Order: structure tokens, then C-alpha cells, then sequence
């Protein structure tokens, strides 16, 4: 995703 | 009415990221009325005044000077600063762009970052221990496939909240000229960071992300967190990124 601190 | 028994006494509430609600709950143990305080993690800054189940209409800002069995004990700061809440939506990031947040305000400051090519950054005022939330990250919430589905040039300081919502700071709230409510997009990346992002509940901004330290910072340190994008879903990342990665990894061998 485009963004910072997802979940993986 | 007056007695010694619970219903006369004061409550904490406490969110596992160390704030609270304290005061006297009503019949059905919410937190409404006039005295009602949220104080922030350093256990001495408050938001006082009239909150209706835990949602802050007015606090003006305090000093928890001491506790009483139990009872906080505040002192009003001068100046008539008062907050409310005001969760962002998809299209407001604030209220008061402008009026920034008074915990943050006296232990962070923005300045040119030390990392080259990296525009400004964040500085630590004054010397903190390990695990002292530092700064907010508030922003406008977005889908992800919003941001999934635009260009990485509009997703410089995206941050994902949960599964369902991102936080972001548009153009040209980005400029501390436009916005300064909160600060915490102004942290830059690295792979050997001295905090972290963790999840925050905040009076004013409600459900939010904070800038935590990992270990005692001293003044006029940068603070630094790991952006943690996807290494592989190569990198699905900013360039810069992707170089700073290839050169921690090489550190690491
Ligand atoms: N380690 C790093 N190397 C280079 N640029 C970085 C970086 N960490 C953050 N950045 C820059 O910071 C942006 C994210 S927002 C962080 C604050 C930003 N530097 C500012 O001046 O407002 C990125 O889009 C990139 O421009």
C-alpha cells in the first residue's frame, strides 16, 4: 500500500 | 448527599497509550459535566472543563499540580486556551489549522532535517526517557484505494491508521505556515529509528497515531521512525526508500 505502518 | 461511597468519588479512566478521563461519573458511569479532565501521558498536562461521555466540548488548559485521595487538583493556564473535539473528516483536517497541540508544543520543534535531501524533519525540545509519546499524527482520513490508486508524488506523508483508513496531510497543509495543529508528519524515515509510530486516542483528534521514543532522547535530537512500507508485495515504496534499503541492508552484511 501507498503507506506508512500498514499491518502486513 | 455527601458520603464516603463510590458514587461520590473520582474515576481514571486510562487508555493503554497512557492518557486518561478523570473525574466524578455521572448515574450510568459516563464521563459528563463540567470538571471533567483529559490528561495527557505525562500524568501534569490537561484539557478541564465540560465533556459529555468522554467527548471534550470545552477544556481549557490545566496543570495537574497534585492528586487529593484520589481527586486531581488543577491550576487553569493563563491565555483562555480552549479545545473541543474535532475528529478530521475526508476533507477537513482541522478546525484550527493553526492553534497547535500544547503537550507537542513543548517537546518538539521542526527545523531542516540532518539527513540530507530530506526537507525538514523533527527535533526533540527538551531531553525524554524511553516510551514518552513525542508528537500526534493527525490528518484528513482516506481510503486506501484512494491512495493505492494515485500516484506516490500525492503519497509522500500517507499513514495508515487501520485496515479501513489513512491519514494524510495534503498540500499544503504539509506547510507549518497552513497547518501546525500536530506535527507528527514532520518525522522523517529511518532503518535504525529512535521511535516508533503507536496508536493514540486524543481529545481533540480522536482516534490517531502518536510519535512514541524507544529509548532517552536528548534535546535537539531528530526523531526518526521506520515508514515501514511493503519490501515485497521489489519495494512498493518511494525511491529514496528504496536506496536508503539497499544501504541498510548492505550495513547489515
Ligand atoms: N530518510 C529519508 N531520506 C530522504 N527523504 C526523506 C526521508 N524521510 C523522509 N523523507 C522526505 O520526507 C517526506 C515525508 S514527510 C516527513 C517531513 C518532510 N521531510 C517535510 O519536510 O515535510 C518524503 O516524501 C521525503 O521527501
Amino acid at each position: 500500500s501507498k503507506s506508512k505502518d500498514r499491518k502486513y | 448527599g455527601y458520603k464516603d461511597n463510590i458514587r461520590h468519588g473520582v474515576c481514571w479512566i486510562y487508555y493503554p497509550d497512557g492518557g486518561s478521563l478523570v473525574g466524578e461519573v455521572n448515574e450510568d458511569g459516563e464521563m459528563t459535566g463540567e470538571k471533567i479532565a483529559y490528561v495527557y501521558p505525562d500524568e501534569r498536562t490537561a484539557l478541564y472543563g465540560k465533556f459529555i461521555d468522554g467527548e471534550m466540548i470545552e477544556g481549557k488548559l490545566a496543570t495537574l499540580m497534585s492528586t487529593e485521595e484520589g481527586r486531581p487538583h488543577f491550576e487553569l493556564m493563563p491565555g483562555n486556551s480552549v479545545y473541543h473535539f474535532d475528529k478530521s473528516t475526508s476533507s477537513c483536517i482541522s478546525t484550527n489549522a493553526l492553534l497547535p497541540d500544547p503537550y507537542e508544543s513543548e517537546r518538539v520543534y521542526v527545523a531542516e532535517s540532518l539527513i540530507s535531501s530530506a526537507g525538514e524533519g523533527l527535533f526533540s525540545k527538551v531531553a525524554v526517557g524511553p516510551n514518552t509519546v513525542m508528537s500526534f499524527a493527525n490528518g484528513v482520513r482516506i481510503t486506501h484505494q484512494e491512495v493505492d490508486s494515485r500516484d506516490w508524488a500525492l503519497n509522500g506523508n500517507t499513514l495508515s491508521l487501520d485496515e479501513e483508513t489513512v491519514i494524510d496531510v495534503p498540500e499544503p497543509y504539509n506547510h507549518v505556515s497552513k497547518y501546525c495543529a500536530s506535527l507528527g508528519h514532520k518525522a522523517n524515515h529511518s532503518f535504525t529509528p529512535n521511535c516508533i509510530y503507536d496508536m493514540f486516542v486524543h481529545p481533540r483528534f480522536g482516534p490517531i497515531k502518536c510519535i512514541r521514543t524507544l529509548r532517552a532522547v536528548e534535546a535537539d535530537e531528530e526523531l526518526t521512525v521506520a515508514y515501514g512500507y511493503d519490501h515485497s508485495p521489489g519495494p512498493e515504496a518511494p525511491e529514496w526508500y528504496q536506496v536508503e534499503l539497499k544501504a541498510f541492508q548492505a550495513t547489515q552484511q
